[PDB]
């Protein structure tokens, strides 16, 4: 895709037809007939290109008219609705720009927002950009929230996000031409290291990683083809579907031999049959030489039926040789057809213990994949956004990503070390409590007319409740934040003073030793310009790691390490660092997944705001006070910096048509 | 439609894994031993065929006959005419072994004789003695 239709695809719409936020807003145009909607997206469509085709400089209604032709450049009155649709939805002037007319002096309606996280800004952004009262809380001493990154020396490496995973499509291609992070690509290539210390050869690598994906493809049509979803009341995790699967694997692989063995005994067997039939003929046949020997000792001369007994017995004798070597013959044949169905054999085993474990690192990348145990991912919606996904090569923000939050974060009121308590929403405002994180007794009030919530889903889970809402939040609501998975994913930060490992290879792994630990470091990422090492705690590893002390765990590393590189290619690190993500008290988590007996539906209904009952009773249905983004909130890109962005820019959109009408609808 | 091929999934063989817990690793052991079970009944056959194989070590050549090649004459001698009559009486209806027997006479000349001396070497008796056995 290019020309107009690129940017319509690069903005994640399509080329020729209308979205149904779109028909939420153009009902004229798409109850319309067909040539007023072919108009209408072109439009869009170019405008689109037109902010993408720079993103450094707003986009204004006019510059815009400016560069359309007639036929479209004509009704001054879409365009002007077009245009001013999209700037509304962050699908253009979103982010870092600058400002053709600075702000309007005067601003109408204030808003809390909860978080200084991406989502959190990205949204505050667009709110202050609309010209409202936008002030962010923020617990830490810092932006960003989950996009960390380390800064020691030119020692620089994230915690948190890391990858950007493709930009054909990507909010994030234009946030990076906004901003300088400093976007390198990512080599597929990743080799692997037995717990001994010894690459897995080509050999193996392909077919074990061949049956992996033959495997996964399986838990597919065990769930759609044979409807295998719910076992026993519970609904079937991945885990579960894939043991089935393995199972089943091994089951026929038994089957086989026992069917090969069974097809040679029943030809044994056939045999015999044939040996005795056989022995027992070399019985007649040797005593009836003997009685023909006799007949023939009796010389001449001799009367006719003396003569007749030798000739009987002589016939009788080869006529019954015939037999013997016709029967000798089939002897042949079946002695043969019997080395035959010994020297191919069905394979002895499904999957060998060398095998078996390395797949056992295939699972432990999934694991990370999804910051969580298989045991866990719902098989029916695991991969249930898997084609909203970007193209293109993954990638690493070489200067690391905190250079994004830290981009948005300016000139924006953010109060830093300070933690909401309570959010009270009611009819005619919301009031939001807030403490000092450093001296805690030492409180706050905010006073608003919207409260837009970014506290990861983790906070929201958290229990007793970190935050209290007042009133209570809808059960349809609380139930969601149940019904969700947040998993969780862990790093290892090693500070080297020199390059020991391949440098043209930016991953490898480590195969651990056993299933109940695969996640323990089992994958290794050399991305940045220092000597710096990534090492990943996955799986079901992560949440237990998090309970050693970081010298034992800088030990296995190092271990490891040593293993792969020589006990003394591999110094002592200089710098170190492990990210504790499910204890931070501001993450509980590292980031949702499709929990088993969730869906998409529920990220949905994590998005839907809340809105209070009346004051005074039977005064009319309110305005909705308090709105819900972050990565948790968005089900098509859901826990990913794309999807949290996003996240707060929907929130934006849909908080100014609320307080500030919009004007754009006749 | 179909799984991935090779790997290998039975509505059937599905429900059998699940019915419990250990459903699991029951069908498993239960063929592991049924097999072991095939395993040594194999032995055994092979070992039963191996003695069996042994009692014919010498084949049959001790027993074999020298060839016969000899022209097929169209008179009987009476010498030949007798061994036929005893052919008949020992064999029936066999035209082919009473054929090798008498020796030079072919599968037909026998069918003929059958015919023109059915007159008087009363070929019916001959033959009805033979069933009576
Ligand atoms: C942790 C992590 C790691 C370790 C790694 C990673 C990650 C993570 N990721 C994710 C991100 O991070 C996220 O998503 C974001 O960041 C989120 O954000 P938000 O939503 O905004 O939130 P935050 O951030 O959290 O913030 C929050 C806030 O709040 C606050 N608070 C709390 N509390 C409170 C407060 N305040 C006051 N008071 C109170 N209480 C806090 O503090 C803060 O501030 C990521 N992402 C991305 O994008 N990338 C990357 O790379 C990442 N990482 C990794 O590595 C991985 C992940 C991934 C990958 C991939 C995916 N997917 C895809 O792509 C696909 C699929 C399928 C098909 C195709 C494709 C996902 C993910």
């Amino acid at each position: 895709p290019s020309g107009v239709e690129g940017a319509a695809f690069q903005s994640r719409l399509p080329h020729d037809r209308m979205t149904s936020q779109e028909a939420a807003c153009f009902p004229d145009i798409i109850s319309g007939p067909q040539q007023t909607q072919k108009v209408f997206l072109f439009i869009r469509n170019r405008t689109l290109q037109l902010w993408l085709d720079n993103p450094k400089i707003q986009l204004t209604f006019e510059a815009t008219l400016q560069q359309l032709e007639a036929p479209y450049n004509s009704d001054t009155v879409l365009v002007h609705r077009v245009h001013s649709y999209l700037e509304r939805h962050g699908l253009i002037n979103f982010g870092i720009y600058k400002r053709i007319k600075p702000l309007p002096t005067k601003k109408t309606g204030k808003v809390i927002i909860i978080g200084s996280g991406v989502s959190g800004l990205a949204a505050a952004r667009q709110l202050q950009s609309f010209g409202m009262d936008v002030t962010l809380l923020e617990a830490r001493d810092r932006v960003g929230g989950r996009v960390a990154t380390f800064r020691k020396g030119n020692y620089v490496a994230d915690l948190g996000a890391m990858v950007v995973t493709g930009l054909g499509g990507n909010p994030m291609a234009v946030v990076s031409k906004q901003v300088n992070m400093e976007l390198a690509k990512i080599k597929q290539k990743c080799p692997l290291y037995e717990a001994n210390g010894q690459a897995v050869p080509k050999e193996k690598d392909e077919m074990v990683e061949q049956e992996f994906n033959r495997l996964l493809e399986a838990t597919s049509y065990l769930s759609h083809q044979l409807d295998f979803n719910v076992l026993n009341n519970k609904p079937v995790s991945l885990g579960q579907a894939l043991e089935v699967v393995i199972q089943l694997q091994e089951k026929h692989v038994k089957d086989e031999q026992i069917e090969h063995w069974k097809k040679i005994v029943k030809t044994q067997e056939e045999l015999k049959e044939l040996l005795n039939k056989m022995v027992n003929l070399k019985e007649k046949i040797k005593e009836l030489h003997q009685q023909y020997k006799e007949a023939s000792e009796v010389k001449p001369p001799r009367d006719i039926t003396a003569e007749f007994l030798v000739k009987s017995k002589h016939r009788d004798l080869t006529a019954l040789c015939k037999e013997y070597d016709e029967l000798a013959e089939t002897q042949g044949k079946l002695e043969e057809k019997l080395q035959e169905l010994e020297a191919n054999p069905p394979s002895d085993v499904y999957l060998s213990s060398r095998d078996r474990q390395i797949l056992d690192w295939h699972f432990a990348n999934l694991e990370f994949a999804n910051a969580t145990p298989l045991s866990t991912l719902s098989l029916k919606h695991w991969d249930q956004d898997d084609d909203f996904e970007f193209t293109g090569s993954h990638l690493t923000v070489r200067n690391g990503y905190s250079c994004v939050p830290v981009a948005l974060a300016e000139g924006l009121d953010i109060k830093l070390n300070t933690a909401v308590r309570q959010v009270r929403y009611t009819a005619s405002g919301c009031e939001v409590i807030a403490v000092n994180t450093r001296s805690t007794s030492q409180t706050f009030i905010y006073k608003c007319d919207a409260v837009l919530c970014t506290l990861p889903l983790g906070v929201l889970k958290q229990q007793p409740p970190a935050v209290q809402f007042v009133p209570p939040l809808p059960e349809w609501k609380t139930s969601a934040v149940q019904r969700m998975g947040f998993g969780n994913l862990n790093k290892v930060v090693l500070c080297f003073d020199r390059v020991f490992w391949d440098p043209s290879v930016n991953l490898f792994g480590h195969v651990g030793s056993t299933t109940a630990s695969r996640g323990e470091l089992f994958l290794f990422w050399n991305l940045y310009k220092a000597p710096i090492l990534l090492a990943l705690v996955a799986g079901e590893a992560a949440g237990i790691m998090e309970n050693i002390s970081d010298d034992v765990i800088v030990g296995r590393c190092l271990a490891i390490l040593k293993g792969i590189f020589g006990s003394s290619a591999v110094p002592q690190p200089k710098e170190t660092v492990v990210s504790r993500w499910r204890a931070d008290p501001w993450a509980r988590g590292s980031y949702s997944y499709v929990a088993a007996g969730s869906s998409g539906n529920d990220y949905d209904l994590m998005a839907q705001p809340i809105t209070p009952g009346p004051s005074i009773p039977g005064a009319p249905q309110p305005i909705p006070r308090l709105f819900f983004a972050g990565e948790h909130t968005i089900r098509n890109y859901p826990a990913t910096v794309h999807g949290a962005l996003l996240s707060g820019l929907r929130e934006a959109g849909r908080i100014a048509d609320q307080f500030l009408g919009a004007m754009y609808t006749l | 439609r179909k799984p991935p091929k090779g790997m290998f999934l039975s509505q059937e063989d599905v429900e059998a894994v699940s019915a419990n817990a250990t459903a699991a690793t029951t069908v498993l052991r239960q063929l592991d031993m049924e097999l072991v079970s095939v395993k040594r009944q194999i032995q055994n056959i092979k070992q039963t065929n191996s003695a069996l194989k042994e009692k014919l070590d010498g084949g049959i050549e001790p027993y074999r006959l020298p060839e016969v090649i000899q022209k097929c004459n169209a008179r009987w001698t009476t010498e030949e005419q007798l061994l036929a009559v005893q052919a008949i009486r020992k064999y029936g209806r066999d035209f082919q072994a009473i054929s090798d027997v008498i020796g030079n006479k072919s599968v037909v000349q026998v069918k003929n004789f059958f015919v023109n001396y059915r007159r008087r070497f009363n070929i019916d008796e001959v033959l009805q003695e033979w069933e009576a056995e």
